[PDB]
C-alpha cells in the first residue's frame, strides 16, 4: 500500500515536470497528467473485471504498482507526441492546427500503441500467472488510452480551453483574417 | 468585396487540402453531393478551414442548405455585403 | 517461492518468441513491406540485446540484485520501447517523403520533428521506473535501477543507431519509400468531429472512462501463490497430497 | 545552402562506423558474461525486508531457543 | 463617424484616469511603450474602460499589435466604419 502511494506521487510529479519543461506550458502538462490518470482508472476497472469476474483468479497483490508505473509513462508519452505536433501546426489557427496534427500523427501513434499493447499482453502465455496479469493490465490500459484518451479526450480539451491550453505562452486563437487569393 | 473568382480559388485550395480534388475540377456549377462526391463531414471541415483563414462563419444548418459551389460562393458574398 | 522463480525463468524464452511473432505480424500488416519489417526487427533486436546485455553484465558483478519480475519486465519493456521508437522515426520519415521532399530533406525533417519527442518519451519511461527505487519491499525496489539503465540504453541506441540505419538503407534503392500512398479520411473525420463539437465528445469520453470505477467496490486480492502456478509443479503436488 | 544541424549531419556522415561500434559493443556485452537467466538465478533477492516484524520474530525465536538463525521453513509430507 | 479629435479626447481622459498622464501629453504620435510608458496591463484597463463607456470592444491580441495612439485611433475608426 505505502509503495503504491509513493510510486504514484513520485511518477506523477516527475512526469509533470518533464512535460512542463518540454511543452513550456503548465495547463498542457496538467491536462496530459489528468487524462492519463483517468485512463489509468478505466484500465484498472477493465483488468479487474477480465481477471476476477471472468477468469476467476483475483489480481496478485503486486500487480497494481507495476502496472501503474508503466501506464502513466506510456500514456503521457503518446499525449506528449500529439501535443508536440499540435504546437508545430498551431500557427494556422487552433482548430486547423489540431485537425492537421491529428491527421499527421493518428496512424503512426495508433500503430505504435497497438504494438505496445499486444507486446505487453503476450506475457499472458507465461506459466507464472502474476506476470500474465501484469501484462494484460498494461495492455488493456494502453489500448483504452490509445483508442479514447488521445483520440477524443485530449483534442476536445485542447479545443475547449483554447488559448488557455498553452498558458503562460501567448497564442492566437485564430490568425489575422486574410484577403481572398487572386487567381 | 471579393469577386467570384477569388472566392472560388480559395475554396478550391481548401477543398484540395481537405479531400484531394484538384482545383481545376472545382467549378461553380458542381454539386458537392454528386459531382465532387463530398460528404457532410468534409463540408464542415471546409467550413472550419474557411472560418479560421478568411473569418467567414458558416453554421451547420446553413451547411445543410448549400448544394453547389455557386451556392456557397453566393452565401459568402451575401455575408460580405 | 522456489517454484515461482523456476517457472518465471522457464517461460521467458516462450514469451520472447511469441512477442517477436506478434510484432512481425503487426509490422507486416502496417507497412505492407517485408524489407521495412526486417529493418525494424533489426533495430528492435539491437536494442533488446543491448538492454539485456548491460543488465546481465551489471548484475553479474553484484552491482544490484535481481528478481524474475525484473528480468521479464526488462525484456518486454525493451522490446516494446525499441519498436515504438522505430515506428515513430520511420513514420515521420515516410510522411515527409510522401509530402514530396527528397530523401536528404526527408531525413533531416524526420530528425528535426521527432528527435526531441523520442528523447522525452525515453526519459519519462526511465524516470518513472526509477521511482520504484524509493519503495520498501525488495521486489519493487530491485526493479528501479535495472529498468532505468535498460531504458536509457534502448533510448541511446534508438537515437544514434536508428537514424544511422535509416540514412544508410534509404540510399540503397527504394527501401523505406511509402509502399501504399493513401490519406486518412477516418482521421480527418475524427479531427473535424473533435474540433466542431468538443463538448459532446468530451462528455462521452469522460462517461466511458468512469465506467471502470464500477469494479472497484468488489476488488479483493489473495496471497496464496499456489493459485498462480501450474498444477504440475512439485509444490502444488505436495499441497494436493496434504 | 541550408544550414544543416551538426548532430543529424554527424549521424548521417559516419553512419557505418556508428552501426559497427554498436554491434561490436552489444556482442561483447552478450559474450563476456552469462545469460540473463543464470545471472537472475544466482542473484535472487529475499522477498521480505529485514525490518519486517514477522522476520524479526522468527529470527528471535531461532536465536533465543538456540536452534536456528533463518526465517524460512518447509514441510515434508509423508 | 467620429473625428480623430474626439477619439483622442476620450482616450486622453481615460488614460488620465488610469495612469495619471495629463491629457495635453497624449498626442497621436506618442508610443505607449516608450513615450507614455504604459505597460500592457494598463492598456487592457484602457480597453475595458473604452468598452464599458463607448461600446468599443478591443481583444487582447489586437492590444498586442497597437503601438501608438494613432494606431488605436485608426483601429477605433475602422471598427466604427
Ligand atoms: C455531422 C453532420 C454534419 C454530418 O452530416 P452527413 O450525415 O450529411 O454527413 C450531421 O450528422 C449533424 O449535423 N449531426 C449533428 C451533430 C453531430 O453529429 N455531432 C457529432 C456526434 S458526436
Ligand atoms: C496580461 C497581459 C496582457 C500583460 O501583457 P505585458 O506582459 O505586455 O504587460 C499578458 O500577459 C497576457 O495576455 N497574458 C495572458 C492571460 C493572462 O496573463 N491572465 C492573467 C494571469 S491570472
Amino acid at each position: 500500500d505505502y509503495d503504491l502511494i509513493i510510486v504514484a506521487a513520485s511518477a506523477l510529479i516527475l512526469i509533470f515536470i518533464i512535460m512542463m519543461v518540454l511543452t513550456r506550458a503548465v495547463v498542457a502538462a496538467a491536462v496530459i497528467v489528468g487524462t492519463v490518470v483517468l485512463s489509468l482508472a478505466s484500465a484498472f476497472g477493465l483488468s479487474v473485471l477480465l481477471w476476477q469476474h471472468i477468469v476467476g483468479i483475483p489480481l496478485h497483490w503486486m500487480v497494481l504498482p507495476m502496472s501503474v508505473i508503466v501506464l502513466l509513462a506510456v500514456g503521457a508519452d503518446y499525449n506528449l507526441l500529439l501535443v508536440s505536433r499540435m504546437k508545430e501546426e498551431i500557427h494556422a489557427g487552433i482548430r486547423t492546427g489540431i485537425i492537421r496534427a491529428m491527421v499527421g500523427t493518428g496512424a503512426v501513434v495508433t500503430a505504435a500503441g497497438l504494438v505496445f499493447a499486444f507486446t505487453m499482453a503476450s506475457m499472458a502465455v507465461s506459466s507464472l500467472i502474476t506476470i500474465g496479469q501484469v501484462g494484460t493490465t498494461i495492455g488493456l490500459g494502453l489500448l483504452f488510452d490509445t483508442l479514447v484518451v488521445r483520440s477524443l479526450m485530449t483534442p476536445s480539451i485542447a479545443t475547449l480551453l483554447g488559448r488557455w491550453f498553452w498558458w503562460p505562452q501567448r497564442v492566437r486563437e485564430r490568425p489575422v483574417p486574410s484577403k481572398w487569393p487572386t487567381p | 468585396a471579393a469577386t467570384q473568382e477569388e472566392i472560388i480559388a480559395g475554396l478550391a485550395e481548401i477543398i484540395e487540402e481537405v479531400t484531394g480534388i484538384e482545383p481545376s475540377e472545382v467549378t461553380p456549377e458542381k454539386s458537392f453531393v454528386d459531382d465532387l462526391d463530398i460528404d457532410s463531414l468534409s463540408m464542415v471541415e471546409i467550413a472550419v478551414q474557411t472560418e479560421d483563414k478568411y473569418g467567414v462563419k458558416i453554421p451547420d444548418e446553413d451547411l445543410a442548405g448549400l448544394r453547389t459551389v455557386g451556392d456557397v460562393v453566393a452565401y459568402i458574398q451575401k455575408l460580405e455585403e | 517461492s522456489a517454484d515461482q522463480r523456476a517457472e518465471g525463468d522457464a517461460s521467458m524464452k516462450l514469451i520472447e518468441g511469441v512477442t517477436f511473432a506478434v510484432i512481425t505480424v503487426m509490422l507486416l500488416a502496417v507497412y505492407r513491406s517485408v524489407i521495412t519489417t526486417l529493418i525494424v526487427l533489426a533495430m528492435v533486436v539491437l536494442g533488446l540485446s543491448g538492454a539485456r546485455g548491460i543488465v546481465a553484465f551489471l548484475g553479474f558483478y553484484n552491482v544490484f540484485g535481481l528478481t524474475t519480475f525484473a528480468t521479464n519486465m526488462v525484456v518486454t519493456l525493451a522490446i516494446a520501447a525499441a519498436t515504438d521508437y522505430a515506428i515513430f522515426l520511420i513514420g515521420r520519415y515516410q510522411e515527409a517523403r510522401r509530402a514530396g521532399e527528397d530523401r536528404e530533406s526527408a531525413y533531416y525533417t524526420m530528425f528535426h520533428g521527432t528527435a526531441h519527442v523520442v528523447l522525452a518519451s525515453g526519459l519519462t519511461i526511465a524516470g518513472a521506473t526509477l521511482c520504484l527505487h524509493f519503495t520498501r519491499l525488495p521486489y519493487f525496489q530491485t526493479m528501479g535501477v535495472p529498468l532505468a539503465i535498460g531504458m536509457l540504453i534502448v533510448v541511446a541506441a534508438a537515437l544514434t543507431a536508428g537514424p544511422a540505419v535509416i540514412s544508410v538503407v534509404s540510399r540503397f534503392g527504394k527501401t523505406l519509400e511509402p509502399k501504399r500512398f493513401s490519406r486518412s479520411p477516418g482521421w480527418h473525420r475524427v479531427g473535424t468531429a473533435t474540433v466542431r463539437w468538443p463538448g459532446a465528445i468530451l462528455v462521452c469520453a469522460v462517461v466511458a472512462a468512469l465506467i471502470g470505477l464500477l469494479a472497484l467496490p468488489g476488488y479483493y486480492t489473495t496471497y496464496d501463490d499456489r493459485r498462480y502456478l501450474p498444477d504440475d509443479v512439485p509444490a502444488n503436488v505436495g499441497y494436493d497430497a496434504a | 545552402a541550408p544550414p544543416r544541424p551538426r548532430l543529424p549531419w554527424f549521424l548521417r556522415t559516419f553512419a557505418v562506423p556508428i552501426i559497427l561500434a554498436w554491434v561490436a559493443v552489444v556482442a561483447i556485452l552478450n559474450t563476456v558474461v552469462p545469460t540473463l537467466d543464470e545471472v537472475g538465478e544466482m542473484r535472487a533477492v529475499s522477498m521480505a525486508p529485514n525490518d519486517a516484524p514477522s522476520t524479526l520474530a522468527i529470527k528471535r525465536v531461532g536465536q533465543v531457543f538456540e536452534e536456528y538463525d533463518t526465517s524460512s521453513s518447509v514441510m515434508i509430507v509423508l
